[PDB]
Parts: C-alpha cells; structure tokens; sequence
C-alpha cells in the first residue's frame, strides 16, 4: 500500500528532477523489498526516514537504490547503530553503509557440481544357472512328447554347459 | 551378421520364458477353448463327456471389480517446468483414455491377465486428418491376443515393467494374405508363416569427466578423447578431477525380422521407449525364474474335480433303468419273443431249466459332499479386500509405465503447432491449442504456447473416483443440512453447493441459479464476465 | 590374500545359514511352484495330481492388512539440530516412499516375508537429471527376489536390523557372453557362473586417551603414538588420566568377487551403512542359531493333507460307474459280443457254466470332518489382533533401519546446494532448495536455511493414519455439532473447522470460505498477504 501511495505522490508531482530520480530509486527499493518480502521492514524504512534527515535517505536512494532497502532494514532494526552512524560524519557514514551493504554479499555461485560421488553402480543377473535348469526342463517336456530331435539337441546343450 | 545374433538372443529369451509360455498356453486353452486337457483325457474312464464350467461368472465379476475402480495417471512437473503443462499432458492422456480402442485394449489385456497373467497391449502412432498438407500424428494402443504366445521379453530384465529390457520380439504367424498386408503396411512384400518384430533399445554410455575451476565448473572432458585433447587443460585447471558422471543416451529401434530369411527392416524410428507395455499378475522370481500367476490353475483344479464328478453322475444317468437278466440260452429256448422289451406279457414263461440280473450302477449319495467341496474351492479359493489388490496395483504400475511411454512418444511427436481437445476431470472436453506461441503482450517475445516439450514424472493415484468422491460429498453435505440450523448463511451456502453437485439435464437451471447466487454474494469467484457483472450489480445493491 | 579370506567368510556364513536357506526355498517352492513336496509325491498312492490350495486368500488378507497400516519414519534432530531440517528430512523420506519403485520393492519384500520370512530389499543411488553440468543424484530401493539365498548375512550378527553384520553378499548368475559384458560394464574379464557382491563395513577403533587440564577437557592424545609423543605432557598436565572414551570411525565398502576366479573390484565406497535392510517373520534364536518363520510351515502341512484327501476323493470318483464282472473264459465262450459295452441287449447269455464282479472303492463319508477340520485349521492358525503384531512391528523396525541408512546416505550425498521437492503430510508437494545460502537481512550471516546434513535418529509411530485421523476427527466434530447448542461462536468455529477438514476438489469453495472467515475473526493466523488484508479489513469494519 505504501508503494501505491508513493505512486500517487509521483502522479501528483508529475501532474522535480531530484524528486523523480529519488522515486525511481525508491521503486527499485520496493522491487528489492518485494524480492525480500520482509513485512516488518515496511515500518522500518519509514521510521528510518523519520529518524534521519530526508536528504540522507535521498542520497541513500541515489547512490544505491536496491542496497538501500538492506541498509535501512539494518539501521531501523538496530536504531542505536543508526544513531551512532548519524553522529559520525557523513562521508565515512557512506563508507560504513557501503561496507555494510557489501557485508551482506550477493550472487555467490562459486560451484555446485558434486560432493564425493560414491560407487553408485547397479547390479544384474542373467539367470544362467536357471537357464541350465530350464534346458533340463525342456528336455523333460520333449521326453514326454517324443520329440526326439529336440530332446537330443537339448541333451547336447545340457552336456555342453559346465 | 546381425541376423544370427538377433536369433540367438531371441532363442535365449524363448528358452528362458518357455516354461511360463507353455503353462500360459495350457491356461488359455483351458479358459478359452476347453476345460479338459489331454492329461485327464488319458487318465479318465467315463464315456459321455460334458464340461459345465462356473469359472466364467467368477472372471466376469472380477473384471467388473476392475471396472468399478478407475485408475488415473498423473504427471509430475519436473525440471522446474510449469504445472500447467503437466495439466495439459494429463488432458491428452485422458482424451486418449476415453477413446473406444483404449477400453478395447485395456479390457482384453486385463482379462488375459486374470486368466493368463500377461495381456500387454502395445502403443501405436498414426497419421490423422489424412492429407499431404499436415504431418501431425496421434498415439493409440493395440492389444495383443494371447500376448504370452507372441510377446517375448528380454530374459535379462528383472522388472515389473520389463523396462530393464533393451529389446523384445513380437512374432506374427501370418497367412499368405496376412504376410502380404502385414509386410506392405510397413515394408516390401517379398516372402521367404512366422514373422517377428524385434524391438531394441540402443544406448550411449560414457564418463563425461566433469571438471571444476575457480569459476563455476562447466562440463569438461565429455569423452576419453576429450582428455587427450585437454592434456594441458586438465593439469592447469584450478581443480583437476571431481566426478565421472556416466551420462547415458538411449534410443529404441524396431526391426522387422523373419525366422528363416534375413530381417526385412534393420532399425526403425518410433518414439523413445518400447510401445509394448506388459501387465502382470502376482509375478516374481523363484530360484531365478520369471513366474506370474492368475486365477486359472487353482479354479482350474476345482473345475476339473467338479466337471469330472458331474460327468460321472451323468454316466450314471445315461442308462436304461430296466434290469438286465441272466439265464441260459436253453432256459428261454421256447420263449425268445417275450424278453425283447417291445411287448408287455402278463406272466413270464420259462422251460424246465430262478435267474440273476445285472447290477446297474448306483449313486453313492456321497457325491453331494464333494460337489460343493469343489464348489467352495472354485468360488472362494479365488476370492474372499473389495478387490484382488495385486491385480489392480499391477494395473496401476502398467498405467504409469504406459504414462511414461506415452509421454516420451508425445515429446518425440508434438513439436508442430497443433490443436487438440483436452478431456478434463469430470469428463469436461475442451479444445486446447498446443503451440505457435502468438506474440507476447508483456514483451512480444514468442513464448511458445504450452510447450509440453519437456520431462515429467508419471504417477498414478488409485482411490476415490470422481463419481465416488462427488457422491460422498453430496451425502456429507446432505447430512450437514440435516444437522444444520436454518437462517444461518452456512445453511443456504451448503444448499447452493448441494444443487451445484447434482446431475445435469434435470437440475441444470436450479444449478445455474445456485452458481449465479454463489458468485453474487462473493463466495464463488467469477470466471466469465457475465458473472462479474452479476457480482457488481449485486454488490451495488 | 584378500580373496580367500572373503571366500572363507562367505562359506562360513553359508554353512551357518544353510538350514534357513533350504527351508525358506522349500517353502517358496511349495508356495510358488508346486505345493506337493518330493516326499509327498513319494509317500502317496494317488494318480490324480490336483492342487487345491487356500494359502493365497489368506496371504491376500494379510498383505491387505499390512497395506491398510501405513508406517511413518521420523528423524529426531540430534545434537541440538533445528526441527526444520528434520521436518524436511521426513518430507524427503515421504517423497521417496510414494515413488512406485519403492512401494513395489516394499510389496515384494513383505510378500516374500509372509511367504519365506525374508525380503531384505536393496537401496540404490544414481545420477539424476543426466547432464555433465551437474552430478546430483537420487536414491532408490530395489527388491531382492528370493533374497533367502541371494543374500547371505553375517553369521556373527545378532540383531533384527543386522547392524552387527559387517558384510553381506549378493548372488547373481552370468552366461559366458553375460560374463564378458558384465565385466565390460564394470571391470576386466577373466574367463571361467555365480557371482558374489561381498560388501564390507570397516571401522577405526581407537581409545583417544581423553585428557583433562584445569580448563575443560579437550581431546588429547588421539592415538597411542600420541601418548608416546606427550610423555612429558602427561606428567605436565594437571590430570594425567581419567577416561578412555573409545571413539570410532566406520565406513561401508563395496567389493565384487567371483566364486572361482579373482575378485572383479577390490574397494569401492558407497555410503557408510550396508544398504541392505532385512525383514523377518517370527525370528529368534533356537539353541544359538538364527531362525525366522512364516505362515507356510504348519499351513503347508495342512494344505498337503487337504490336497491328498481331495485327491483321494477324485480318484475314488474317477472310474466307470459300470460294474466289471468276473467269470471263466468258457463262461461266455460263445457269447463275447454281449459283454462289450458297445451295445445294450434286453438280456445277456451265459452257457452251462451266477457270476462275480469287481469291488469298486466307495466314499467313506467319514472324510467330511477331515476336510472341514483341515479347512478350518488352515484358515485359523494362520490368522484370527487387527494385525499380526509381530509382522508389522518387525516391519516398523525395518523401516527404522531403512530410514537410518537413508539419513546416512543423504548426509553422504546431499552436500551440494540442490533443489528438492518436499512431500509433506497429506502428500502436499513443494519444492525447496537444500541449503539456500541466502544471507540474513536482520543479522547478516550466510545462514544456509535447511542444511539437512547432520545426525538424526529414526523413530516410527505406527497407528492412526492421516486419512484415518481426518475421518475420526470429522466423526467426532460432527457428533459435537449434534450435541452443541447453535448460535455460540464455538458452534460456527467447529463448523468451519469441519469444512476445512473436508476433502479437496469437491468442497474446496466451502473450505476456502471457512479459512477466509477463520482468518478474518482471527481464530487462525493469516498465511498469505490476501489473508492478512482480509483480517485487517474485517478488523477495521
């Protein structure tokens, strides 16, 4: 809803360049927040810009729009460290803010190939001894029907396998 | 050289399966031709022979049992593909199940499974909308009568689906015209009648020698030659060797072979998996032999007992009740015209020289006992569960395997933009066009429609049928209304749902009114604009 | 030197388990080939060989009873592990149970358990989503058909789970060409065919010489050489010796040997436990030997008795009812065309020199009580409890060991960040990354989310099924509504709970409306932003 009211504010202003750049920076802010989808942050950023001068928040928008969400979450969630960063000078405050934004890191896609692939091998049987017994039983069946030629060929096949 | 290797493999599988083969031939001859075998024919003495079977009612009630519990196959969306493509694939699967030939194949195969154990229909594909312009193909299933006689599975495979098999043969004893048309619908008609279709799966197995680097490790060293091509690259890389994943590529091939002469077709392009899918009874290995069982042998022994006792009783009946006497030829030397049976004389005349008779056979009166002894055998050795679980769960396995084979065929076929009708759940048919993308709205970037082109897992969920679940829901909500105070909105909401769950042609207008109202107080979401206008005109009131 | 040691151990185990193997295979041959043992065909007088068994209905009832008793395996998060990782691990176990291969393996194991006593299926893992880019793998379970002879457990082990067993072999057969191709797939070929897959569990047994200081005791002097290295330190430490905690490191190893020739594979690593998990019937030790039972021994005796008495019946019936006379050849010296059976004359002739006949065997009618007594015994001694408690509790122990090996192997494989779908309770599928290294925004730590790798112990709770719990909850709550005054908020709360607890596609509209309502007055917490908006919109109203 806060994004919607800021959209209403941009439309009211449009109906200035600094406010524009600030509001697209805030739109990338909201895109990053929606990627995060942290609900308690929604109060965190606005309480932050209540605590800090609007110029500081605007510079945070400009220098890094999407990293702004993370840093304002850190500072609102920890208002004490936000107060100490406010007290200490602005340029080194930007240094600390950039260091904290880099502290969270991003896109760590080093390697995802494998981890000790074990001996994942299957097993197989062709039932050859069962095939010997099978030849024996076709021999038995051919004996019954008097199929002499098949009987003798089966006998030869049986005697050939050891 | 290929012919003799194929023949050797076929002969090996033939010998390996020959026991179950002869046994199933015996079973089918029992259950389809005559209940009496030669074994009893030599070991018997009665003369007037009659078989009054009672197995066929049993198999009818069984097949009814398999009919009353429909089995549905689902498609797991894998590779992160959208669930809707899987939904569409299930739609094609259902619209291919609703076709008449689908029931024909299913019923024939299941009936043969109940009697023999294996019915094993085969998938087929063909051209539709016969015209040179199009090349779209559909996928059907062809049942195999006496499949145990004309389906030869690979002996090495040890699977329910026999999908472990790399090959399988299908013999075809063809007449002269049979050979002619059988060949011509596929190949040349020159004749060398036992013809066969040796199906076969080729596969490509390698090592692929995956490598890793400071950057993410792309596939390196796909083959053995590749290592000899990267001798410096294997050593200079940040990571030398991590894994040796044996990726495999497999392809099925169909060959038309003949017993005497050379094969008529070498290999043929047809899908990815074997169109043949088997169905099994309670099947396993017992000292390493393929054994599958049905309901023919046990009920068969019972039937043999019952038929032999009834034929024995009939042999008892098949005789004249009149007594046959014993006397000398000189004892009736004067009286031969009387003892003929064609006349009735007052008194029996005998010369000077009180006689014996021939003892006609009599019922033991014990035959009753054994009669139902048999009866009981045949009518509850088979059954009694609510279903013979092994039969339908083997059927479910066959369904799912048919699912993967059908999915593979569809993936191998459906690329060209096509329009197909989807049979949704509740049998709601619907026409869904497959692809040709149509320019995107958000980006104008093709975005091929549906694109069932992918890789999904097929899985069945046997249980409550749609009709069964809807009837249960109707009964449940009826009980709810029976135990619900009136006036509360829940009462009327359940009323409307109940009218929604009813039948068609009868209560269609009340159901439509219920749907309209359900949408109008907002419980039911609108799917078509008329319902949206109804919602807005209701809410403004 | 290794091969003959392996062979000696295998032969010792084979000799130890020979009696169990032969009795189990005898029971299978009875149940699966012919119920008539060789002694029966020896000790018999019959001519009709019919097989009227009743074992199959009883086996069907038992297997149905086990099927209707689902078993879940749970993983205790040990060493202070998060409950979420354990929950995901049960989701993994669920999503590997519902696969058709696992269920089929379970069915085969249990049916051959109720038959012989042992099913002892086989785990397996393999590369999944075949591509050299990745190396991710899944784990499957395949059954061991006739495992009583193809699986040889360690003789020295004395567990139900055989975790004491450090070795077990798998028996296969090869043809010649089968031998060369099996070698080619794995190893080199030495021409000769029975194979053995002798597995190994080796362990490092040490004492670690745990040493303490004024500070908390860290592990010091892990080895005996270490003590020799700290001879000055042990006299320098505040405490010289307190305990000898025997820390151990064990690994399962895989080897392929053959009977005559040398082993094919020396050493291979796959997991840390033996994947083979066995199932047993009434198992125990009878005078210091492993014994496992089934429902086939006494029932086999009774079935043999029934079959032989019914064969008596059939053989008694199986002859001509006509009576065979005995007489001198001269008694009918002229009249031979009378006594043929080919014609029926009004009377029959006898010369000067009232005749004898052949005694026909007759049914005692005393057979009855034998038949029905044997029938009742074979139906009753087998089953009837609500379940054969030994069988399902043994199955529960088997599930526990199977899940143990599952946790071991999954810990052994799933170290790579992978994306796996979770089958939660009620089969709810959902796809989640393995660790999901995404960094905290409130803390800033990497905090891989699940990181399933750890050490969890298995514990199974057989009992109220989730569908069973749902149905009984529905019954209870509908009774409550029947005995509850209306109007009270608890009445409507129970109503909404019931509609939520109902089935899916049937009543999804009432269930969704009920969840909406329950979130709106705040009984249940909102879960998706529409629910929170609904709750706040109701609250402001």
């Amino acid at each position: 809803k806060r994004q919607r009211e800021l959209e209403q504010q941009m439309e009211a202003v449009k109906r200035t360049q600094q406010s524009a750049q600030y509001v697209e920076a805030a739109r990338k802010h909201y895109d990053a927040a929606e990627k995060l989808n942290i609900p308690d942050y929604q109060e965190k950023e606005d309480a932050f810009m209540q605590l800090v001068p609007p110029a500081v928040g605007a510079d945070i928008m400009r220098l890094f729009p999407e990293k702004s969400a993370a840093l304002m979450y850190h500072l609102g969630a920890n208002p004490e460290k936000a107060r100490q960063l406010l007290a200490m000078d602005g340029q080194s405050a930007l240094i600390e803010l950039t260091r904290l934004s880099e502290r969270l890191t991003l896109k760590p896609r080093g390697k995802q190939i494998s981890s000790a692939p074990p001996a994942d091998q299957p097993i197989t049987g062709d039932v050859s001894a069962a095939n010997k017994d099978a030849i024996r039983k076709q021999m038995d069946a051919a004996a019954s029907k008097g199929d002499v030629e098949t009987y003798r060929k089966l006998k030869a096949k049986l005697k050939g396998i050891r | 050289n290929r012919l003799e290797s194929i023949l050797s493999r076929f002969d090996a599988d033939w010998t390996a399966s020959d026991e179950a083969r002869r046994e199933a031939k015996n079973d089918l001859f029992f259950s389809r031709v005559s209940q009496w075998d030669d074994w009893l024919s030599q070991y018997t003495t009665l003369q007037y022979r009659g078989q009054f079977d009672v197995v066929r009612p049993v198999v009818r009630k069984l097949v009814s049992e398999m009919r009353q519990n429909p089995i549905d196959v689902l498609y797991r969306p894998k590779d992160g593909a959208r669930p809707d493509a899987a939904d569409v694939l299930m739609g094609m699967y259902r619209t291919d199940m609703r076709h008449n030939t689908a029931k024909i194949a299913v019923n024939i195969a299941v009936r043969e499974q109940i009697e023999a154990g294996v019915g094993a229909w085969r998938l087929v594909t063909d051209y539709e909308d016969q015209s040179p312009t199009s090349n779209n193909q559909v996928i059907r299933r062809e049942p195999i009568h006496s499949a145990c006689s004309h389906v030869i599975w690979d002996s090495n495979s040890k699977l329910m689906d026999k999908s472990d098999a790399r090959h399988c043969t299908v013999i075809h004893s063809m007449s002269q015209n049979g050979w002619e048309d059988f060949a011509e619908k596929y190949d040349l008609d020159a004749d060398d009648i036992q013809i066969a279709e040796f199906y076969e799966v080729v596969e490509k197995k390698e090592t692929a020698f995956i490598y890793q680097d400071p950057v993410t490790g792309e596939p390196v060293s796909y083959f053995k030659r590749d290592i000899k091509d990267v001798i410096d690259d294997l050593a200079d890389s940040g990571f030398i060797k991590i894994a040796e994943r044996q990726i495999k590529r497999r392809r099925v091939y169909k060959s038309i072979i003949t017993c005497t002469a050379v094969l008529k077709d070498k290999q043929l392009i047809a899908g990815e998996h074997i169109p043949i899918v088997p169905v099994f009874g309670e099947w396993g290995f017992v000292e390493d032999k393929e054994v599958y069982e049905g309901v023919v042998r046990l009920t068969k022994d019972g039937q043999r007992l019952r038929n032999m006792i009834m034929s024995f009783n009939a042999d008892i009946v098949a005789r004249t009740p009149k007594k046959k006497p014993f006397f000398w030829p000189e004892q009736i030397a004067g009286f031969e015209h009387m003892y003929d049976g064609n006349d009735d004389y007052p008194y029996y005349l005998l010369n000077r020289t009180p006689l014996a008779y021939y003892e006609n056979p009599e019922v033991p009166q014990a035959n009753a006992y054994m009669l139902e002894a048999a009866t009981s055998a045949v009518k509850e050795v088979a059954t009694l569960d609510l279903e013979t679980y092994v039969f339908q769960d083997n059927l479910a396995t066959a369904m799912r395997r048919d699912g993967e084979i059908y999915q593979s065929i569809v993936n191998d076929i459906y690329d060209v933009p096509r329009n197909v009708t989807i049979t949704l759940e509740d049998g709601s048919e619907k026409d869904v066009q497959l692809m040709a993308e149509v320019v995107d709205l958000a980006t104008g970037e093709k975005q091929v429609l549906n694109d069932i082109r992918g890789r999904y897992e097929c899985y069945t969920d046997v249980g409550p049928s749609f009709q069964s679940m809807k009837q249960q829901n109707r009964a449940e909500i009826l009980e709810l209304l029976g135990k619900t105070p009136q006036g509360t909105p829940e009462y009327q909401l359940l009323l409307l749902q109940y009218f929604t769950l009813l039948d068609g042609k009868g209560v269609e207008m009340m159901r439509d009114y219920a749907n309209k109202q359900l949408i109008q107080m907002g419980v039911k979401k609108p799917e078509t604009p008329e319902e949206q206008q109804w919602l807005v005109e209701a809410q403004q009131a």
